C-alpha cells in the first residue's frame, strides 16, 4: 500500500485485478529463475574446468547439430506457450465490462489534480468537485509522510464499483496506483475508460509516471476507501 | 441487370485494386519473353500499360458516378 | 611510393615530459565541461 | 492515419464541415497536368529509344 | 569541332589533383575560402548572440 | 612542409583506414562528456530532496534528455556501427577501398557540427526538456519559448540523414566488390550482421525524418498535426517514433553478436558452432523485429485485439537470441579457453549479463505485466542492463581485440584485466538495486522521490562513483598503450597446435589464420589487395 | 434521496476509447429536442448520458461555440 | 562478329523508336488537346467570382493558427497570399 525501507516484494494491496497480477508475476518468476540458474551455472562450468592449463586438445571437428537444435527450437517455445496461455486468459478476463455502477472524472491540467463527481445530479443543482494539491513540506502533519499526501483527498466508498473516467486539457500525464495495478494515459482530446474495486477500507497511494516539464513530480494521488453511511455523510457534506 | 452494376460501382477500391493486380500480372507475363528486352525496360512497359489502363477506368468511373440515383 | 608505416597513427606526438599535460588538461577540460554547462544554468538564480 | 479516424470535433466525417464543399473537384486542372505528366513519359521514353537507335 | 580528344590530351599532361587539374579553377576557390572564413567569423557573433539573451538596437 | 602533408594526410584524405580512428576519438570524446552527465545525475538522486541544486527540475531534464540523446546517438551508434565496419568490412570481403570514398568522407564530418550545435542547444535560457523522447504538446511552444528543442530537433535530424549515407556505400561495397569465389551465403557473420543493421537502418530512419520535420513544423508553421483542438493525434506521433525505437537498440547491438561470433573462435581455436542456423535465426530475428512496434503503447489504452496481436509477438523474439546463446555456449565448451585474455573476459561477461537482461524484457512484454512495470524504474533498469551490458561490452571488446590492427601497438593486460574487473563489477552493482527500487512500484524521471527509498539510491550511487574510476584507467592505458612502442607481429592471435615443432611452425607455418586482416602486417597498408585473392569455387 | 444510476454497458462501443459518446450523446440530445417537444421523459436519461462521463468543462466551449451558430453538426 | 549483333540491335530499336513517334504524335496529342479543352471548360464556366463569404458560421475555431509569427511581412501574411482568395 505504502513504500517500506529496504523492499524486496511489491507491496501488500487489496484490489482484485492486483492480486492475479501477483500471481502471474510469481508464476512467470518461477519460470525464469530456472533459466537464468541454468545458463550462469553452464557458463561458470563450461569455463572454470576447461582451460587451457587442463584442457591443452580442443575436439575442433564438431559443428553439426543433429537432434539438439530441434530440442533448441521446441523446449524454449514450450516455456513460451506455457507462460502466454495465463496471461492470455488474464487478459481475456480483464477486457471484459462488470455491471456500471457510477462514474469519476480525473482531469488534471499541470501540477494538481481535479476530480468530479457527476452522477449525483439532482434538484440540489451542487455537482461535487475539488482539487488535490501538493502538501507544502512545512505545513506537513507531525508524522506525516513526505511528497505523498494532499490537502483534499479523494474519497471512494468500498465494495463499489467504479467505471473511472481518464481525460486531461494539457499535455499528457497518467494515472496510476500500484496497490491496485490500474493505470492509463491521461491523453488530451481523448477520454480513458478504466474501472476500479477497492475490497478494503484503507488509503491508497499513488502518483503520475509520464513526465510532464518541471514539476512532473509534484502530484500525488490518494484513494481511500470509506463505508457506506462514511460515503453517505462526506457526499451530504458538500 | 440492374443490380451487378450496383455492385460494380459500390466497392470502386477493391476492385480497382484487383485490376491493377491482374494487369501488372499479365504484363509482367507478357513482357518478360523477348530477347532484346531488359527487366527494367519490361517493367517500365508494364508500369506504363497500368498507368494507361488506369487513366480509362478513372474516366470511366467519373462518367458513371453521375448515376446516383 | 611505397612506404612501410612504422605502426603509428596517433594524430599527434607524443612522448614522456611535455605531451603529458597536455593530453591530462585536454582530458580534464572535456571532463569539467558538463560544469560550467551546470553553473550556467544556475547563474543570475 | 489522420483519414480513416477522424477526431469527434471534426463532425464524424473526414471531408471538413463547410470546407468540404471547397475541396478540388476530380475533373480539373490537375487532371489535364497528370495527362501531361503521362504524355511526357511517353516522349521520354521515345527519346530514349530513339537514342538507343543512335 | 569534336575538340574533347585535343583538351583530353591536353590536360592528361599535368600531375595535379583533379580539383585544380582545369587551369582557371583555383581562382574561384580562393575567394571562396576567404568568402566561408568570413561566414564564420559572422556565425561565432551569431551563435554567442544567441546564447546570451540578448537583442542588439 | 609537412602541414600540408599533415591536413592531405587526415582532412583531405579519403582512406579508409584514416578515418575510423577519427569515428573512435569522436565516440570517445562524446562519451566521456556523457559519462560525465551520468554521474551528476545519479549524484543529484543519492539522498531525498534538492541536492547540490536549487530544486531546479528543469536542469534535471535538461541533464536527462542531454545524457540520454547524446549517449545513444554520439557514443555507440557512430563508434560501432561504422567505425569497425569500414575499417574492416573491405579487408573480409577481399577489395582495396569502399565503393564511394567521397561519401564515407562526407558522412563523418556531418557529426562535429551536429555536436557543437546540440550544446549550443543545451546552453540556452531553457534547453531541451521533453527528454530522450521529446513529445509535441511539452515542446509545444506553450511550454518552451526559444531556440533550444529546435536545434535538437534539427541535431537528430542531420546525424539520422548522415548516418543513412553513411551506410548506403557500405551495402554496395559488400554487395559487389566481393572476392571470386566468395559467395553471399559464405560471407563471415559479422558482415552479415553489418549488413543487417544497414538495411534496417536505411529502411526504418527515413520515417523518423519525416515524422521529426512534421512534428517541429508545428512549432513554426502552427500546423494543426498532432494539435487536440486540431484535429492532431499524438498516439499517431508515438507509433511513428517507435516505428524506429524498437529496431534502433537491435541494429545497435547486432555489430556486439557479430564481434562475439568472432571473438569466441579465434581466442578459443574452434569452428563456430551452427553457423548457417546461427545466420538464419539472425535473419529471422531481423524480419521479425520490425511487425512488432507497439509494446511502447501498451497503457496508452489501445484496443484490445491489437493488444493482443502485439504482444503475443513480443515473445518469439526470445527463442532465436536463445538458440544463439545456447549455440555460442556449446561452442565455448570442448575447444581450449583462454579465459585469461581481455577479449576472453568481455566476451565471456557479455553473455550472462545480456541473458538476465533479455529475461528482464520478457518480464514485461505483457500488457497485463506491462500496467505494473510501464514507466517506472524497471523498464530502465532492463534497457540499461541490456544497453551498457551489450552494446558498451562489444565496443571495449571489439577494441581489446583490433586495436593492434588500427595502429600496431600492445597494450598494460595488468591494468585492462584490473579495468575490466573494476568496470564490470561497478555496473552490476549501478544497476542492481534498481530493480527493486522499480519493482517497488516507483516512477522514473523523478528529481525527487518518497523518503522509502534512500537505501537502494545510496547503494547505486557508489557504484556510479566506481565507475568513474573505471573510465579514469581506460584513458590510462589508452595513453599507456599509444606511447608505450610495444611491436606486434603479423597475427599475435596463432599459436602453434599441441604437435607443432619449434623449428617446423616457424618456417613452414606462419601466415596463416581463421580471417583475411591477420594475414597483412598489423599497420595496414595504404593499398592493400592489389591482387583480388582467389578461393575455390 | 440518491441511488447508483448512470450510463449502462453502451453497446454501441464496448472497448476503452469511448470518446465519440460524448459528441454522440450530446448531437443526439439536441436531434430529440428538436423534433417531439420539451417536457418528454425519454430523453431527460438521454441528458445524463454526456455529464456524468464527459468532463463538463468543454460543455462550456460547446455551448460558446454553438450559441454564435459556428457548432460543425446537421443539427 | 559484333557487325550483326550491333546491326540487329539498332534495327529493333529504330523500329521502336518510330513506333513510340507514333504513339506520341497519334494518341497522346488527341488527348492532350482534349484534356486541355475540358480545363478550359470548366475554368470558364465559373468566372462568377462572389469570393468574399462571412457571418456564416466564420472561423470554426481551427483556421489561420497564429502561435509563432509568421516570418515574412509583419507576420499575418504568407508567401502565396491572395487577395481575393485568402480571407480573414
Ligand atoms: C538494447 C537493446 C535491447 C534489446 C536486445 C531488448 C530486448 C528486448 N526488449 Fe527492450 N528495450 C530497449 C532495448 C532493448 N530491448 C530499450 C532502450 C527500451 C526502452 C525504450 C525507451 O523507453 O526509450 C526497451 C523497452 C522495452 C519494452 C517497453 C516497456 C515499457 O516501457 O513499458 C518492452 C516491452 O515489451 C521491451 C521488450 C523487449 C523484448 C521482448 C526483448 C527481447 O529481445 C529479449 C529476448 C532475450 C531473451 C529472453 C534472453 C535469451 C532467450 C532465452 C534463454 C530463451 C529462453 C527464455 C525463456 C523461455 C524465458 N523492451
Ligand atoms: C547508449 C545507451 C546508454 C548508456 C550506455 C547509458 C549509460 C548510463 N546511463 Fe543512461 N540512459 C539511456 C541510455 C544509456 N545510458 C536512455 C535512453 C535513457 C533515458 C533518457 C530519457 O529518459 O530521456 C537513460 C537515462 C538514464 C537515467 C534516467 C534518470 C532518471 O530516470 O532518474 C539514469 C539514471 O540512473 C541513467 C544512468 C546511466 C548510467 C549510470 C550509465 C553508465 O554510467 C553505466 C556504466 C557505463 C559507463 C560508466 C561508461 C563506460 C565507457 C567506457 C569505458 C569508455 C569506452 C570508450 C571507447 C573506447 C570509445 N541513464
Ligand atoms: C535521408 C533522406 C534525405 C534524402 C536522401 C539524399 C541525401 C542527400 C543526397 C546525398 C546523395 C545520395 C546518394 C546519391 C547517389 C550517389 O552515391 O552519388 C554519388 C556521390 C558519392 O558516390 P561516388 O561519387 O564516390 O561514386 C563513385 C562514382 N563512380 O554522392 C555524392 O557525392 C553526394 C553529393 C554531396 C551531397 C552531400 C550533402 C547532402 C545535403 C543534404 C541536405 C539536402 C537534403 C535535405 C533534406 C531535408
Ligand atoms: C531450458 C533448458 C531445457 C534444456 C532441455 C534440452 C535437453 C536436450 C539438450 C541436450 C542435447 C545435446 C546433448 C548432446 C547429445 C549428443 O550425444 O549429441 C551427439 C554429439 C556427439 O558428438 P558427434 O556429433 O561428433 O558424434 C558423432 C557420431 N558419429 O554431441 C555433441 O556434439 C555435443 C556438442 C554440442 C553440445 C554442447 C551442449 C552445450 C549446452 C547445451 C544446452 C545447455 C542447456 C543449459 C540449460 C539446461
Ligand atoms: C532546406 C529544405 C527546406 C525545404 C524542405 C522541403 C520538404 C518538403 C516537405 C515539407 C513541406 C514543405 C511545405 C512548405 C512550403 C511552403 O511554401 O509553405 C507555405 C507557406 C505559404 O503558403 P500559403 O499559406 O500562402 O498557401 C496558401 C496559398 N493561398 O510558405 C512558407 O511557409 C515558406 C517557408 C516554407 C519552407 C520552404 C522553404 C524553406 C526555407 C527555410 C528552410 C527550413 C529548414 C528547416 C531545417 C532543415
Ligand atoms: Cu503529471 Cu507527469
Ligand atoms: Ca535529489
Ligand atoms: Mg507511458
Amino acid at each position: 500500500d505504502a513504500p517500506s525501507s529496504w523492499a524486496l516484494y511489491f507491496q501488500d494491496g487489496a484490489s482484485p485485478s492486483y492480486l492475479g497480477v501477483t500471481h502471474l508475476n510469481d508464476y512467470l518468476m518461477f519460470y525464469l529463475t530456472f533459466i537464468f540458474i541454468g545458463v550462469i551455472y553452464a557458463i561458470c562450468k563450461a569455463v572454470i574446468e576447461y582451460n587451457y592449463n587442463s584442457h591443452p586438445i580442443a575436439a575442433k571437428y564438431t559443428t553439426h547439430g543433429s537432434i539438439v537444435e530441434f530440442i533448441w527450437t521446441l523446449i524454449p517455445a514450450l516455456i513460451l506457450i506455457l507462460v502466454a496461455l495465463p496471461s492470455f486468459k488474464l487478459l481475456y478476463l480483464l477486457d471484459e465490462v462488470q455491471k456500471p455502477s457510477m462514474t469519476v472524472k480525473a482531469i488534471g491540467r499541470q501540477w494538481f489534480w481535479t476530480y468530479e463527481l457527476n452522477d449525483f445530479v439532482t434538484n440540489e443543482n451542487e455537482p461535487v468537485s475539488f482539487d488535490s494539491y501538493m502538501v507544502p513540506e512545512e505545513d506537513l502533519e507531525e508524522g506525516s509522510l513526505r511528497q505523498l499526501e494532499v490537502d483534499n483527498r479523494l474519497v471512494l466508498p468500498i465494495d463499489t464499483r467504479i467505471r473511472l473516467i481518464l481525460t486531461s486539457g494539457d499535455v499528457i500525464h497518467s494515472w496510476a496506483v500500484p496497490s491496485l495495478g490500474i493505470k492509463c494515459d491521461c491523453i488530451p482530446g481523448r477520454l480513458n475508460q478504466v474501472s476500479l474495486s477497492i475490497d478494503r477500507e484503507g488509503l491508497f497511494y499513488g502518483q503520475c509516471s509520464e513526465l510532464c516539464g518541471v514539476l512532473h513530480s509534484s502530484m500525488p494521488i490518494v484513494v481511500q476507501g470509506v463505508s457506506l453511511e462514511d460515503f453517505l455523510a462526506w457526499l451530504e457534506e458538500n | 441487370n440492374q443490380r451487378a452494376l450496383y455492385y460494380f460501382n459500390e466497392h470502386k477500391w477493391p476492385i480497382i485494386l484487383g485490376t491493377w493486380a491482374s494487369t501488372m500480372g499479365l504484363s509482367l507475363y507478357a513482357a518478360s519473353r523477348n530477347r532484346y528486352d531488359t527487366a527494367p525496360q519490361k517493367l517500365i512497359q508494364a508500369r506504363m500499360y497500368a498507368q494507361g489502363v488506369t487513366v480509362v477506368v478513372l474516366l470511366g468511373s467519373v462518367y458513371l458516378s453521375t448515376l446516383a440515383n | 611510393s611505397a612506404p612501410k608505416p612504422g605502426s603509428t597513427i596517433p594524430f599527434y606526438i607524443n612522448k614522456k615530459p611535455l605531451p603529458t599535460l597536455l593530453y591530462f588538461g585536454t582530458f580534464g577540460v572535456i571532463f569539467s565541461i558538463p560544469f560550467i554547462v551546470v553553473k550556467y544554468h544556475n547563474r543570475n538564480l | 492515419h489522420s483519414s480513416l479516424s477522424p477526431t469527434f470535433e471534426l463532425g464524424a466525417v473526414w471531408p471538413p464541415v463547410g470546407i468540404a464543399d471547397k475541396t478540388i473537384d476530380p475533373l480539373e486542372v490537375p487532371l489535364l497536368n497528370t495527362v501531361i505528366l503521362l504524355t511526357s513519359g511517353a516522349s521520354l521514353t521515345y527519346a530514349h529509344y530513339s537514342l538507343i537507335a543512335r | 569541332k569534336n575538340t574533347i580528344v585535343q583538351q583530353q590530351r591536353f590536360l592528361q599532361s599535368i600531375h595535379k589533383p583533379t580539383y585544380l587539374q582545369r587551369p582557371g579553377s583555383f581562382a574561384l576557390v580562393y575567394p571562396y575560402y576567404a568568402v566561408m572564413a568570413g561566414l564564420g567569423l559572422y556565425s561565432l557573433y551569431a551563435s554567442g548572440r544567441v546564447i546570451f539573451g540578448k537583442k542588439d538596437a | 612542409n609537412s602541414w600540408w602533408t599533415y591536413v592531405n594526410r587526415w582532412i583531405f584524405s579519403t582512406n579508409a583506414k584514416d578515418i575510423a580512428i577519427l569515428y573512435l576519438l569522436f565516440g570517445l570524446v562524446s562519451g566521456i562528456i556523457g559519462s560525465v552527465f551520468s554521474f551528476i545525475i545519479r549524484m543529484e538522486l543519492s539522498a531525498p530532496g534538492s541536492q547540490f541544486l536549487s530544486g531546479n527540475g528543469q536542469l534535471y531534464n535538461v541533464a536527462i534528455s542531454a545524457h540520454g540523446i547524446l549517449m545513444i546517438f554520439f557514443f555507440i551508434i557512430p563508434a560501432l556501427f561504422g567505425a569497425f565496419g569500414n575499417y574492416l568490412v573491405p579487408l573480409m570481403i577481399g577489395a582495396p577501398d569502399v565503393a564511394y570514398p567521397r561519401v564515407n568522407n562526407f558522412t563523418f564530418w556531418l557529426l562535429p557540427p551536429a555536436l557543437m550545435l546540440l550544446l549550443i542547444s543545451a546552453l540556452t535560457e531553457e534547453g531541451p526538456g521533453g527528454g530522450w523522447t521529446v513529445y509535441p504538446p511539452l515542446s509545444s511552444i506553450t511550454s518552451h519559448s526559444g531556440p533550444a528543442i529546435d536545434l535538437a530537433i534539427l541535431s537528430l535530424q542531420l546525424t539520422g540523414i548522415s548516418s543513412t549515407l553513411g551506410s548506403v556505400n557500405l551495402i554496395a561495397t559488400m554487395i559487389n566488390m566481393r572476392a571470386p569465389g566468395l559467395s553471399l551465403y559464405q560471407m563471415p557473420l559479422f558482415a552479415w550482421a553489418i549488413m543487417i543493421t544497414s538495411i534496417l537502418l536505411l529502411l526504418t530512419l527515413p520515417v523518423l525524418a519525416g515524422g521529426l520535420f512534421m512534428l517541429f513544423s508545428d512549432r513554426n508553421l502552427n500546423t494543426s498535426f498532432y494539435a487536440p483542438e486540431g484535429g492532431g493525434d499524438p498516439v499517431l506521433y508515438q507509433h511513428l517514433f517507435w516505428f524506429f525505437g524498437h529496431p534502433e537498440v537491435y541494429i545497435l547491438i547486432m555489430p556486439a553478436f557479430g564481434v562475439v561470433s568472432h571473438i569466441i573462435p579465434s581466442l578459443a581455436h574452434k569452428p563456430i558452432f551452427g553457423k548457417e542456423g546461427m545466420l538464419w535465426a539472425m535473419l529471422s530475428i531481423a524480419l521479425l523485429g520490425l511487425m512488432v512496434w507497439s509494446h511502447h503503447l501498451f497503457t496508452v489504452g489501445l484496443d484490445v485485439d491489437t493488444r493482443a496481436y502485439f504482444s503475443a509477438a513480443t515473445m518469439v523474439i526470445a527463442i532465436p537470441t536463445g538458440i544463439k546463446i545456447f549455440s555460442w555456449l556449446a561452442t565455448l565448451t570442448g575447444g581450449a579457453i583462454q579465459w585469461s585474455r581481455v577479449p576472453m573476459l568481455y566476451a565471456i561477461g557479455f553473455l550472462i549479463l545480456f541473458t538476465i537482461g533479455g529475461l528482464t524484457g520478457v518480464i514485461l512484454s505483457n500488457s497485463v505485466l506491462d500496467i505494473a512495470f510501464h514507466d517506472t524504474y524497471f523498464v530502465v533498469a532492463h534497457f540499461h542492463y541490456v544497453l551498457s551490458m551489450g552494446a558498451l561490452f562489444g565496443l571495449c571488446g571489439a577494441y581489446y581485440y583490433w586495436s593492434p590492427k588500427m595502429f600496431g601497438l600492445m597494450y598494460n593486460e595488468t591494468l585492462a584485466s584490473i579495468q575490466f574487473w573494476i568496470l564490470f563489477i561497478g555496473v552490476n552493482i549501478v544497476f542492481g538495486p534498481q530493480h527493486f527500487l522499480g519493482l517497488n512500484g516507483m516512477p522514473r524521471r523523478i528529481p525527487d522521490y518518497p523518503e522509502a527509498f534512500v537505501g537502494w539510491n545510496f547503494v547505486s550511487s557508489i557504484g556510479s562513483v566506481i565507475s568513474i574510476l573505471s573510465l579514469f584507467l581506460f584513458m590510462y592505458v589508452m595513453y599507456d598503450q599509444f606511447t608505450s612502442n610495444r611491436v606486434v607481429k603479423t597475427n599475435p592471435y596463432l599459436i602453434p597446435s599441441y604437435f607443432d615443432d619449434n623449428v617446423i611452425f616457424v618456417n613452414e607455418k606462419l601466415g596463416v589464420a581463421q580471417s583475411i586482416e591477420w594475414l597483412l602486417h598489423s599497420p595496414v597498408h595504404e593499398h592493400a589487395f592489389n591482387t583480388l585473392p582467389t578461393k575455390s569455387i | 434521496q440518491f441511488t447508483f444510476g448512470t450510463v449502462g454497458f453502451d453497446a454501441r462501443f464496448p472497448n476503452t476509447n469511448q470518446t465519440k459518446h460524448c459528441f454522440q450523446s450530446y448531437i443526439d440530445y439536441f436531434r430529440c429536442i428538436k423534433a417531439k417537444g420539451e417536457d418528454f421523459v425519454p430523453c431527460k436519461q438521454f441528458w445524463h448520458a454526456y455529464q456524468s462521463l464527459c468532463p463538463m468543462e468543454w460543455v462550456e466551449r460547446w455551448d460558446e461555440q454553438r450559441e454564435n451558430g459556428t457548432f460543425p453538426a446537421p443539427i | 562478329n559484333w557487325l550483326e549483333e550491333v546491326q540487329a540491335e539498332e534495327e529493333h530499336a529504330k523500329r521502336s523508336s518510330e513506333f513510340w513517334k507514333k504513339v506520341t504524335y497519334y494518341i497522346g496529342g488527341p488527348a492532350l488537346i482534349l484534356a486541355s479543352a475540358n480545363a478550359y471548360y470548366i475554368y470558364c464556366k465559373h468566372q462568377e467570382h462572389a469570393k468574399h463569404v462571412e457571418d456564416t458560421d466564420p472561423g470554426y475555431s481551427f483556421e489561420n493558427l497564429r502561435f509563432k509569427k509568421y516570418p515574412w511581412g509583419d507576420g499575418s501574411k504568407t508567401l502565396f497570399w491572395n487577395d481575393k482568395v485568402n480571407h480573414l
